[PDB]
């Protein structure tokens, strides 16, 4: 179980670790969060209680490296920063400890809920969707925009998503005009799945990943690769059994987490009414359209 | 984006453009079966490719054969029609490839857009004007060679017969659409309009009969009567 230390807390803030969230006051004498789960990346997340804008975080994963937040009163933000003596970084958590200034990351035994948002997630698919690579860990801020946002602008800060779009030469063989654009299948299986992402297992990651930006940060670039991905496995009249079975586990978990009071900015109408009810997947969905149909029956 | 009444001169300036009609690609009768049922036969069809600056008509004739064996024909047919448009701006030198389509119904937009991937820099729009394109087989020069075809045929005509050597584009626009627009509301009234004076004819290589600038005055008021008539009647005011 990992810790991730504090320097300290000089603003106000609402942190965030993974779904769970508390809010430290202005000097409280907060330095960080103890009992992280090892297996799994995680999220720290950020929103300052003096300006709820620019929402922000660190995807990192503790067996990777030791890291810990410091305020930098400079650029007035938490930053995340690698630790690289073993021994200091060891000594500073037991003292933190010792004195029980980390609040605990609050698991229930029974409960698989970030297991089952972060299954296909990997820390080294994450560093090349966000390219620090001086850093182990990767910011991610609500305002960050997509190389596909950025098409349609400094490079070095874009969510470097696989760029989706139903009509691109890409998506459309020559002379398969309307057998493509009506069944996306070519695109999902041959582009995507054989061509770039090697295996079903990263492009449901890269999904995964979109949607907790969506979440957490409120990043509209990261709901709209979200909702594409959806889409183009939902507009595909041919998709391993075993691809649908995982995809409606998946979005199942996305549903149940999301806020309630988030559905109408975090949702797209068109996309889940398509999605299931008049798509090739209408009846593949199971899961996902009786939580939908339970939880949010306005957006249907 | 979308073409309407503010900006209805761009239809006549220089950059090469092209109004689609799919209306006619595909039509049917609708009749009982021996068991009464209802099942629909095939006529032949066409697409209507319209150059409203120059009145270049690029006639694609559907022929029934297309549709053997094909299911969700309405479907099919904006793709073919997108295929078949495709194929005619390949098929035309590149300084005569137009720089902008307008399709007459919106259902148009995406198989065209799809089919047009290469021309990333021609645009393809939607319309806001009611055009009357639908209408273009009560031409009976277009209605013949649309139902005597025997295979896919590509035939070309001017729907403005010589009235440019007289009149401006937007003069001959404007009287080719209240010309179709009369015989899209009552076809048997306008075609008495246009040949009941057994005088005037069409010539061999026109479509419409050779009016004098005054007997087109007349026939237009002629148009704009029977369009009012007609009004008059549907809506009971």
């Amino acid at each position: 179980m990992n810790t991730v230390p504090f320097t300290s807390a000089p603003i106000e803030v609402t942190i965030g670790i993974d779904q769970y969230s508390f809010n430290v006051k202005e000097n409280q004498p907060f330095h960080g969060i103890k009992d992280i789960p090892i297996g799994h990346v995680h999220v720290i997340h950020f929103q300052h209680a003096d300006n709820s804008s620019m929402r922000y975080g660190y995807w990192f994963d503790c067996r990777m490296g030791n890291f810990y937040i410091q305020y930098d009163p400079k650029d007035g933000l938490y930053k995340m920063m690698e630790e690289r003596d073993g021994a200091k970084f060891e000594n500073i958590v037991h003292n933190f400890k010792e004195r029980q200034m980390m609040v605990s990351y609050p698991k229930i035994d029974e409960d698989d809920t970030w297991y089952n948002l972060t299954e296909f997630v990997q820390m080294d698919k994450i560093r090349k969707i966000v390219r620090k690579d001086e850093n182990q860990f990767s910011y991610v801020d609500s305002s960050m925009t997509t190389v596909q946002e950025n098409e349609l602008s400094d490079p070095a800060h874009s969510l470097n998503y696989t760029v989706i779009n139903f009509k691109s030469r890409e998506a459309i063989r020559p002379g398969h005009e309307m057998e493509d654009f009506l069944d996306k299948s070519y695109y999902l299986n041959t582009v995507m799945l054989q061509g770039i992402f090697k295996n079903s297992s990263n492009y449901f990651g890269e999904l995964q990943f979109a949607f907790l930006n969506a979440m957490f940060f409120g990043n509209y670039g990261s709901s709209l690769q979200w909702h594409a991905m959806i889409e183009l496995i939902c507009s595909s009249a041919t998709v391993p059994k075993h691809m649908l079975d995982k995809l409606d586990e998946i979005l199942y978990y996305q549903i149940k987490t999301l806020p309630e009071q988030y559905s109408d900015i975090l949702l797209n109408e068109r996309v889940w009414n398509i999605c299931l009810y008049s798509s090739f997947q209408k009846n593949s969905l199971h899961n996902t359209e009786k939580i939908m149909e339970n939880k949010y029956p306005e957006l249907l | 984006g979308a073409m309407n009444s503010s900006n209805y001169a761009e239809l006549f300036n220089n950059d090469i453009k092209l109004f689609v009609d799919d209306t006619n690609v595909y039509r049917v009768t609708v009749h009982k079966t021996f068991e009464g049922n209802v099942a629909t036969k095939a006529i032949n069809g066409c697409i209507f490719t319209l150059n409203p600056k120059t009145g270049h008509l690029f006639l694609k004739i559907i022929h029934t054969s297309v549709w053997a064996g094909q299911k969700r024909l309405s479907q099919l047919a904006k793709w073919k029609t997108a295929e078949e448009v495709s194929a005619l701006v390949r098929s035309l030198p590149k300084e005569e490839q137009p720089k902008q389509i307008i399709v007459t119904r919106k259902a148009m937009l995406d198989p065209l857009e799809v089919h047009m991937l290469d021309f990333p820099n021609i645009a393809i729009r939607p319309t806001e004007l009611r055009l009357p394109f639908s209408a273009a087989m009560s031409i009976d020069k277009l209605s013949d060679v649309v139902m005597k075809a025997t295979e896919p045929q590509m035939v070309l005509f001017n729907i403005y017969d010589d009235w440019l050597d007289r009149i401006s584009s937007y003069t001959a626009f404007s009287r080719l659409t209240l010309l179709l627009r009369a015989l899209k509301t009552n076809e048997e009234s306008a075609k008495m309009i246009l040949l009941s004076d057994p005088t005037i004819t069409i010539k061999s290589y026109h479509l419409w009969p050779s009016f004098t600038d005054e007997q087109w005055i007349t026939i237009e008021s002629q148009m704009r009567d029977l369009i009012l008539t007609e009004y008059g009647r549907k809506y009971n005011v």
